[PDB]
């Protein structure tokens, strides 16, 4: 099986700028006929894939001119002249040389944003859930950049890894920002056996973890 | 003029099998290969195999051994892919892509097969109100806990308060989904005015309005 | 394969 390796995200691109996404194939994709069978597909959020480039360097009717494609042997690249918002999505390269047809993990095109710190908020288990015999503490880290962030939960000054559930939004369409939601779910009984709950965020913007907490 | 209409969303029980359709229009169906691809949230695009409508010839990707079976109905310009002996590892989106001019230059809608043994369960929506309320902006939220299957539509104040909201992807904990949504508004406007999240879950026909009220 | 399908 031929393997295709792509990065998860492209280097951050400031709108109007230029951008390129790489892709390497575990074997030459050149065919006896002289055609290199590497293909490019873009998948805009909430849509079906779309063919952009075929046979390494050709544009598919309909695709904008600012989309070009090149490559050397087992190394390829998709280049976007001047990136428009509409160009955001995940890009997949695909080898159509031999069976099985195989694609790369796809590369998400990220946009460059000015560093932004995490707006953290923590919330105590609701009154209603406390009746269900359960208690989860929710903590929001919204509108931060760059994306890499870390969060640790503490109960009375002592971290706890269990009971934590995380979710992460995709780069926003207006902020080019990132957000995250953490949730520590405990027993109403275990919850009431302690008093201090803290949500700490460790992000590049600051040296000290951002700290939000509450007690009883 | 060339369009491929795939079947709708499917929820199936492990063990069972599913048939996805892909009806074609706009080109002579019989003369062009129809490819099937599989896309799982955590992977790339995995190629299942293709079928040539005219003589029903067919080639598969070993990895989709006796899982997928491609068939064609010349009389409906329809192609079908049948996955049998369903497992949660089969939960994914299944595209059908025909190669009219260049490999997979026309893609289907991307049906979504979900395999679970879970029963439709109503979401428990708990309000997330600020612990001890300082600052100038305030963030409130809602927790839509333990529901199945997806999706659930969240809105604030029937949608009017769509300003700076953030609805996070759902997470699967013990066969049940749980997502949270946060909304950020000016302090002068809360508790001043009411803030409400509208959680809808079609499957269970439930609709809940949660009045975000101050703790006690 | 594109050499077959195209």
């Amino acid at each position: 099986d031929i393997v295709m390796t792509q990065a998860a995200f492209s280097n951050p691109v400031t709108l109007g700028t230029s951008a390129s996404i790489s892709c390497r194939s575990s074997k030459s994709l050149l065919h006896s006929n002289g055609i290199t069978y590497l293909y490019w597909y873009l998948q805009r959020p909430g849509q079906s894939p779309q063919l952009l480039i075929y046979r390494m360097s050709n544009l598919a009717s309909g695709v904008p001119d600012r989309f070009s494609g090149s490559g050397s042997g087992t190394d390829f690249a998709l280049r976007i002249s001047r990136v428009e918002a509409e160009d955001v999505g995940v890009y997949y390269c695909g080898q159509m040389l031999e069976h099985p047809l195989t694609f790369g993990t796809g590369t998400k095109l990220e946009l460059k944003r000015a560093d932004a710190a995490p707006t953290v908020s923590i919330f105590p288990p609701s009154s209603e859930q406390l009746t269900s015999g359960g208690a989860s503490v929710v903590c929001f880290l919204n509108n931060f950049y760059p994306k890499d962030i870390n969060v640790k939960w503490k109960i009375d000054g002592s971290e706890r890894q269990n009971g934590v559930l995380n979710s992460w939004t995709d780069q926003d369409s207006k902020d080019s920002t990132y957000s995250m939601s953490s949730t520590l779910t405990l027993t109403k009984d275990e919850y009431e056996r302690h008093n201090s709950y803290t949500c700490e965020a460790t992000h590049k913007t600051s040296t000290s973890p951002i700290v939000k907490s509450f007690n009883r | 003029q060339v369009q491929l209409q795939q079947s709708g969303p499917e929820l199936v029980r492990p063990g069972a099998s599913v048939k996805i359709s892909c009806k074609a229009s706009g080109y002579t169906f019989t003369d062009y290969y129809i490819n099937w691809v599989k896309q799982r949230p955590g992977q790339g695009l995995e190629w299942i195999g293709w079928i040539f409508p005219r003589n029903g010839n067919t080639k598969y990707n070993e990895k989709f051994k006796g899982k997928a079976t491609l068939t064609v109905d010349k009389s409906s310009s329809t192609a079908f892919m049948q996955l049998s002996s369903l497992t949660s590892e089969d939960s994914a989106v299944y595209f059908c892509a025909t190669t009219v001019s260049y490999v997979m230059d026309y893609w289907g809608q991307g049906t979504t097969v979900t395999v679970s043994s879970a029963k439709t369960t109503p979401p428990s929506v708990y309000p997330l109100a600020p612990g001890s309320a300082t600052n100038s902006m305030v963030t409130l939220g809602c927790l839509v806990k333990g529901y199945f299957p997806e999706p659930v539509t969240v809105t604030w104040n029937s949608g009017s308060l769509s300003s700076g909201v953030h609805t996070f992807p759902a997470v699967l904990q013990s066969d049940l989904y749980t997502l949270s949504s946060s909304v950020t508004v000016p302090s002068s406007t809360w508790p001043s005015e009411t803030v409400t999240c509208n959680v809808a879950h079609p499957a269970s026909s439930t609709k809940v309005d949660k009045k975000i009220v101050p703790r006690d | 394969t594109g050499a077959l399908q195209e």
